[PDB]
């Protein structure tokens, strides 16, 4: 559980591939 | 880590490891060895979720086939054939191209052609074979197969079509082996004669006169249309045909 | 022998010596800049 | 139950009781045998038993599956059989055969002759130029029947032989343009320099 | 998983034009490692080698206007400042010096640098300048006081490019420990630590627009917006060569130059590689040398200019590919 804790799935995750029209 | 849980023996911990190492879509290889360790303990209850899990996160046959797999040494056969319905639904469901390769989709529709000969109703194998087909080449021979397994003569004529294609595609005695398909619908089988024909140097010669002669054979089995034949043969422009023509 | 190559360089911070350097002397104070 | 463990022969020696002995039975028997998988012995209890070509071709198919050389010789076997028994069908099973075993090493060439065989019984001789093209012993045999084929479009298969190969001087002596034929086996032969010398002196 | 890809495929990229070569200027006799142009103006551009030399290069024309002899050993990086009319450039000679270009003529060598520096980044914003080397230490300098001012202590191993943002994120460092860094210089700290790359991420470019940051190891391209200090794109560079360039243009048309010389071009944010480019050398010249080693876009965005190891600048003038993903 720490070790979840510790690293998560969306760090690997790239966020604009999901959305395009979002921009920083 | 997974080997020191297993040296000391407390397992949940170690379960819980695997299932957080499973989060961060890892290799294959983790879930096989997970997989592996779910085996070695006494449940298979969680093993069954722990696999679907893998598969959502890895969209590749060969994962459901070792899925298939383990359903198949577990006990139960309706179990087997709703993984084996999901995978199929599954593959369905994704119309556009965002897949393993047809190849792949092939080989598991086979496998479950397989399992459904091993099972005592085979209608059901045919039904599948049909809607692969409905949804290529690989398919088809698939079904062929499962047809031979197995009708006949419906698988037969497949075949027949089949090798005619392959012979249109390869191009006189493939256009001769068409045209005995043909004769082996009728309709349909006509006209594709009469594509042979028009689509037919001195062996280029003789074929298109033995298609010719082929013609007129089918035309007193079923004369205007031998007049044509005639009319067509002499604006190419023989003796002999126009000989014959004459006689008939 | 100990003619040798190398792995890696450096760089860690200590206490400043507080010696008066040629170049380090005052110069150009005056920054230009652009026109708009 | 297996792979924990870790019969075959019990079961064999079952179905070879059956098979000496009900004849449905023995026959269930043996798939079931075949399923825990020989085949051989399957195909000649079916063709005893039941006069049936079904199960002979289910035995056909099983080798198939099973897949290897000893597998293919098997299928080869059963093909053959099939053939002495009682054409497109046929055809298609020969082609696919062929297909398996491009390159299998034992008796490719033999195959081929089988096949054209069939066929006859143009598309033979077209099977046996192929053969020839696509496949030492062997090539030659291949090549033979090349040759026996255009014997019984020959020129046009001799000429395809040459091109893939002794077998132009060959060539020289069947066409026996004669002239050009010994020529062109001279460019590439004790033989041969005979026939020039018969050619020169007619 | 299924939910992504299907929504990847779902989603299109923009119609970037294709990219091809107008002007080469083989003048330089080196390998033409650093190039940069004018925020302000667009005329000149010049371009720091191997020579040692940094040579100015009006872009219109493509004639050399001037050359400029300060340095001993080969220029790494240089950068023309939009605030005040300095170049910094910065040579392996450990010298980060500073051009006053009312006078063509050096002014205030920075001075620090342990060992050989790789890359200068003018703030946008201060009168300050930031430059990392293979110290593993990126130092920030008072241009007027000529000192560096704070240091960057992080980094396990040699830095190369480390651009300058105005915001918070104010330095994005980009190690051959293949971390790429968010600082905080007024902290004398970190902020975020991007650790996503394989190996050396040699190569990492600001997007002008959208307060992102391209970075580049030895094949994928992560891109990433800094506020947070969180992933944007992954980009298709899946079998390209060891990317040592990785300029974005102002139309979202991110670039890429490899060891290969396969100028390879993408849509930004997308992470849809658009074009490869094969290089091109001199008939003298081996094809194992072509390799576009420093490059960058004019401020308008329409003219690419890549050095390349040929000892030439190349300046590239503009039915896009089919997707296909995973």
């Amino acid at each position: 559980d720490q070790i979840a804790k510790n690293v998560k799935l969306d760090d690997f995750i790239p966020k604009r591939q999901s959305n395009f029209e979002l921009s920083v | 880590y997974l080997i020191v849980e297993e040296s000391l023996n407390n397992v949940e911990i170690v379960r819980s490891l695997y299932t957080k190492w499973c989060s961060l879509e890892p290799g294959v290889n983790a879930w096989n060895s997970f997989v592996d360790f779910e085996i070695r303990q006494k449940n298979w209850n969680g093993v069954r979720e722990i696999y679907s899990k893998y598969v959502m996160a890895h969209p590749q046959m060969q994962t459901w086939l070792k899925w298939v797999r383990f359903e198949n040494r577990h006990g139960n056969t309706e179990f087997t054939r709703s993984v084996y319905s999901l995978a199929i639904d599954t593959v369905a469901n994704l119309q556009n191209l965002q897949i393993w390769s047809d190849m792949e989709v092939a080989k598991l529709v086979n496998s479950f052609a397989h399992w459904e000969a091993a099972q005592q109703e085979y209608e059901r194998s045919s039904a599948l074979y049909q809607v692969a087909i409905e949804k290529n080449q690989l398919l088809k021979a698939g079904l062929l197969d499962f047809e031979k397994q197995f009708n006949s003569i419906e698988e037969t004529i497949s075949y027949k079509r089949k090798m005619d294609y392959e012979t249109i595609l390869s191009n006189y005695d493939t256009w001769w082996l068409y045209l005995d398909l043909i004769s082996e619908f009728p309709k349909q089988i006509m006209q594709t004669f009469e594509k042979a024909i028009v689509d037919s140097k001195n062996v280029q010669w003789k074929r298109y006169i033995y298609l010719w002669m082929r013609y007129i054979c089918y035309v007193e089995l079923e004369s205007l249309l031998e007049e044509e034949l005639f009319q067509r043969l002499i604006d190419d422009i023989f003796s002999k045909i126009w000989l014959m023509y004459a006689k008939f | 022998p100990q003619l040798e190559a190398r792995s890696g360089a450096k760089a860690a911070a200590y206490t400043p010596t507080g010696i008066e350097h040629a170049r380090l002397l005052p110069g150009h104070t005056t920054l230009k800049y652009r026109k708009f | 139950n297996p792979e924990i463990l870790l019969s075959l022969r019990i079961w064999s020696k079952y179905i070879d009781y059956l098979e000496a002995y009900i004849f449905n039975k023995t026959k269930m028997a043996y798939n079931t045998v075949i399923d825990l998988r020989p085949a051989m012995a399957e195909n000649f209890a079916l063709f005893l038993q039941n006069y049936e070509v079904m199960e002979s071709f289910q035995v056909y198919e099983k080798t198939i599956p099973l897949f290897p050389p000893e597998i293919q010789y098997e299928l080869w076997i059963e093909y053959l059989e099939v053939a002495t028994s009682h054409p497109e069908h046929i055809r298609f099973l020969f082609e696919k055969a062929l297909k398996n075993l491009c390159s299998n090493g034992i008796d490719c060439k033999t195959i081929f002759i089988a096949y054209s065989v069939f066929e006859e019984r143009s598309k033979s001789i077209e099977i046996l130029r192929r053969g020839a093209v696509i496949g030492l012993e062997s090539r030659l045999q291949l090549w033979r029947m090349c040759i026996s084929k255009a014997e019984s479009v020959t020129r046009e298969l001799y000429q395809e032989c040459i091109q893939i190969l002794e077998f132009v001087i060959k060539f020289s002596d069947f066409e026996s343009r004669a002239r050009e034929i010994l020529a062109y086996g001279a460019k590439l032969n004790t033989e041969l320099w005979d026939s020039f010398e018969i050619f020169e002196l007619k | 998983i299924v939910n992504r890809y299907e929504k990847l495929l779902s989603q299109r990229p923009e119609w970037h034009a294709p990219w091809k070569l107008s002007r080469v200027i083989n003048g330089h006799l080196g390998w033409v490692r650093c190039v940069a142009i004018d925020p302000v103006d667009n005329e000149w551009f010049i371009t720091g080698s191997n020579d040692t030399t940094m040579k100015v290069w009006d872009l219109a024309t493509g004639k050399l206007k001037t050359t400029l002899a300060g340095h001993v050993m080969t220029v790494r990086d240089v950068a023309v400042s939009d605030r005040h009319p300095y170049l910094f450039s910065v040579s392996e000679d450990k010298t980060v010096k500073c051009w006053d270009l009312e006078k063509n003529q050096i002014i205030r060598d920075y001075y620090g640098h342990l060992s050989g520096v790789r890359t200068v980044s003018i703030h946008p914003t201060l009168d300050l300048i930031a430059t990392a080397g293979r110290d593993s230490v990126i130092k920030l300098w008072d241009m007027r006081t000529r000192i560096p001012v704070i240091t960057l202590v992080g980094h396990k191993g040699p830095i190369n490019q480390v651009q300058c943002t105005p915001v918070d994120p104010q330095v994005v460092s980009s190690s051959t420990d293949a971390t790429v860094r968010l600082w905080d210089v007024v902290a004398g700290k970190t902020m975020k630590v991007l650790t996503h790359h394989k190996r050396s991420v040699r190569a990492t470019a600001l997007h002008p627009k959208e307060f992102s940051v391209a970075s580049a190891c030895t094949d994928d391209i992560r891109s990433w917006g800094l506020a947070e200090g969180s992933l944007l794109t992954n980009f298709e560079s899946e079998k390209t060569g060891i990317i040592n360039t990785l300029s974005i243009n102002q139309d979202d048309v991110l670039f890429a130059g490899g060891d290969n010389g396969v100028l390879s071009f993408y849509d930004y944010k997308s992470g849809h590689k658009y074009q490869s480019l094969a290089t091109r050398e001199m008939v003298g010249s081996l094809e194992g040398e072509r390799s576009v080693l420093c490059s960058t876009f004019d401020k308008t965005g329409l003219r690419l200019i890549t050095g390349e190891a040929d000892k030439s600048i190349k300046i590239w003038k503009q039915p896009g590919l089919a997707w296909n993903p995973n």
